[PDB]
């Protein structure tokens, strides 16, 4: 929603979430028993 | 070694004295890939999938089945097809209160307006400094506290108008 | 779309928006009569003008697919796609 | 309480049965090894429906082809229903009679032509006339379908171990080799 | 409804904080019917039978069972046929540890001498009278908080050299 009166500053925010596999079992391990131990190899962060 | 009965109405007291930093939670503003049936829950979640906020809850108490005519001058509640009594801390172990009854209300859009289909109770909730509304976006809370219970329903959906009421009834061993 | 709305097809040159001018280069109707139909982009629907238009070299024109209604649903290429007739396959970027 | 079916199957060429107590591989050696276990990204991504499509190539037309899947409800019963019987000589009764009805998702997409098709057959099965019942169908040009049913009560199916099988027979017009976008796969139901 | 596992971790970090307050206690000093087969123990009792005494908890602490490689260089313990290792309040959750480690030993004579059979640990247990010791008979308690947790044995005796140490792992919800 713009007001449609005077200017308006639209833009953007990148979203910051920190990823584990922990909430991510997609991704945990599936080369093996999936959080077969590997899959906590890694974190990310994400920002869309 | 077995926990006993009158352990699970301390524990039960507990969560009642936790009650200030009590939240509903609402969430999963998308389908299933089946709205008929939601999936059955995972425990080992920490919050719930496509979170829509946090409500202040309404009303924790204690409860137990109701047993008449003994109870019929106490406060009787309706849910989940039987009746129930609210019981009070301080007459918990006189009354083997293990069960609580969780309920908040959101009026209209005090949360952004859609559907939900994952309902849940948080407690040690904390907003951002100075926030003092009981309404909550996820951006507006700073601490989450613990996500203690959820469940998994179908949609509902919100307008100004409706008062979307959720709740729960739950014992810490719902098993033994 | 129905035999009564259409396209209208002008061509025209193109603006320091990158986007097209507004000059009536060349212009045609194109009702749902007009317009030939296929689930893997073959029906070949010919745009002809009343006299032809002089396409010069060394210049982009543009197509203005003038209509009013939705319902008119072309057959597009995007970066990377799978292809309509054989999705198998994906395109460039611009297609062209 | 909900009721799905989430995380065996077997791409083949082959003709084959089981018995009323058949173990879950017994399907690979039986059928001379003339097929292949489906990649193991089957039981990890199509057992929800997302996007990571398991999509998988086929041989058929003087052969007919295959995908075979396992139901062992003993995986399943055990770990979500531990207070119901699973071992009683007729327990298969509580198995159908706690089930209820059941029913099927299953989302999948061809990629040939907007304007070709191939023929799907879902079959189960019964342990009566001992058949993989014909029990629906569903054609597929390019675009996607829900190609499952509603199919009724189960009792019939019941294998004595607590557990199914059921399969999907492929036939493909003329074409000889195809692929398939299979996505997921699940099987409805309700306890409170 | 139903709880989740993190509810339980929490509950115990919970019991753990309560710690200072939890006493082995011991009693049935006279038979069961059957010496080499007691009763079942009942959750709905307050109080051991035949009260010998109660003994401070030696030990209290947030455990789970050990699991390889990851536990081989750790601070295992070895209770009931089964390897055990210690956990942290702040790490619960990053471990799974929703098992607590109760302890403690009367060594020879510090509680009156003799058989016993049942073993139980309390919580919010206050002495009479100022008393400082952790070795308390039942005329030196004065209120016996809440017994949390325990079981039923056979016999066994005490002598001057004999250190009777009684423990238990338990968790706030065992079977769920």
């Amino acid at each position: 929603k713009i007001t449609g009166v005077g200017k308006e500053t639209i833009g953007i925010k990148l979203t910051e979430r920190i990823v584990t596999p922990d909430e991510d079992a997609s991704l945990l391990d599936q080369t093996s028993g999936v959080p077969s131990y590997f899959s906590k190899g890694a974190d990310r962060l994400e920002e869309k | 070694a077995i926990a006993t009965y009158n352990s699970h109405v301390e524990l039960a007291k507990y969560l009642v004295s936790k009650a200030d930093s009590v939240y509903l939670t609402i969430g999963k503003s998308t389908p299933w890939s089946n709205e008929t049936n939601p999936p059955q829950p995972d425990e080992n979640a920490t919050v719930l999938q496509e979170v829509i906020g946090y409500k202040k809850a309404t009303k924790v108490t204690l409860v137990r089945p109701s047993k008449s005519p003994e109870d019929d001058n106490k406060n009787l509640i309706s849910y989940g097809n039987k009746s129930w009594v609210e019981v009070t801390p301080e007459n918990a172990k006189a009354e083997g209160a293990k069960w609580v009854y969780l309920e908040s209300s959101i009026v209209g859009d005090e949360l952004p307006l859609g559907t939900y289909r994952q309902v849940g109770f948080v407690m040690d909730l904390v907003a951002k400094s100075g926030i003092s509304k009981f309404n909550l976006v996820p951006s507006e809370v700073e601490s989450t506290g613990t996500l203690l219970f959820f469940d998994n329903k179908q949609f509902q959906n919100r307008s100004e108008q409706t008062t979307a009421k959720e709740r729960f009834i739950v014992e810490v061993d719902p098993n033994s | 779309g129905d035999k009564q709305s259409n396209v209208v097809i002008q061509i025209r040159g193109m603006g320091d928006q990158g986007y097209p001018n507004k000059t009536i280069y060349a212009e045609t109707v194109m009702n749902a009569d007009d317009i030939k139909v296929s689930n893997n982009a073959s029906a070949e629907t010919r745009v002809y003008f009343d006299d032809p238009m002089m396409a010069e070299g060394g210049k982009e024109y543009a197509i203005v697919i003038i209509t009013e209604n939705s319902d008119y649903t072309m057959w597009v290429g995007t970066r990377t796609k799978p292809k309509i007739d054989k999705p198998n396959e994906v395109i460039s970027g611009n297609p062209y | 309480f909900y009721g799905h079916i989430n995380m065996y199957g077997y791409v083949t060429s082959y003709v084959y049965n089981p018995g009323m107590t058949s173990s879950v591989n017994q399907i690979s050696a039986s059928t001379e090894g003339r097929g292949q276990e489906v990649p193991t990204d089957y039981y990890m991504y199509t057992s929800t429906k997302n996007n990571n499509t398991v999509e998988l190539s086929m041989q058929t037309t003087s052969g007919v082809s295959y995908l075979y899947n396992n139901f062992n409800f003993r995986d399943y019963m055990s770990k979500y229903r531990p207070q119901v019987d699973l071992q009683s000589d007729e327990a298969r009764r509580i198995v159908s009679d706690y089930i209820k009805e059941l029913s099927i998702d299953y989302y999948l997409s061809a990629v040939i032509p907007p304007d070709e098709s191939i023929e799907i057959k879902l079959q189960v099965y019964d342990f009566s006339i001992n058949r993989w019942l014909t029990v629906s169908i569903n054609n597929l040009s390019f675009y996607e379908k829900n190609i499952g049913s509603n199919i009724g009560y189960i009792k019939d199916y019941l294998n004595s171990e607590l557990n199914m099988f059921t399969r999907l027979e492929i036939n493909a017009g003329k074409r000889d080799s195809v692929d398939i976008k299979v996505n997921y796969l699940d099987l409805m139901f309700y306890y409170y």
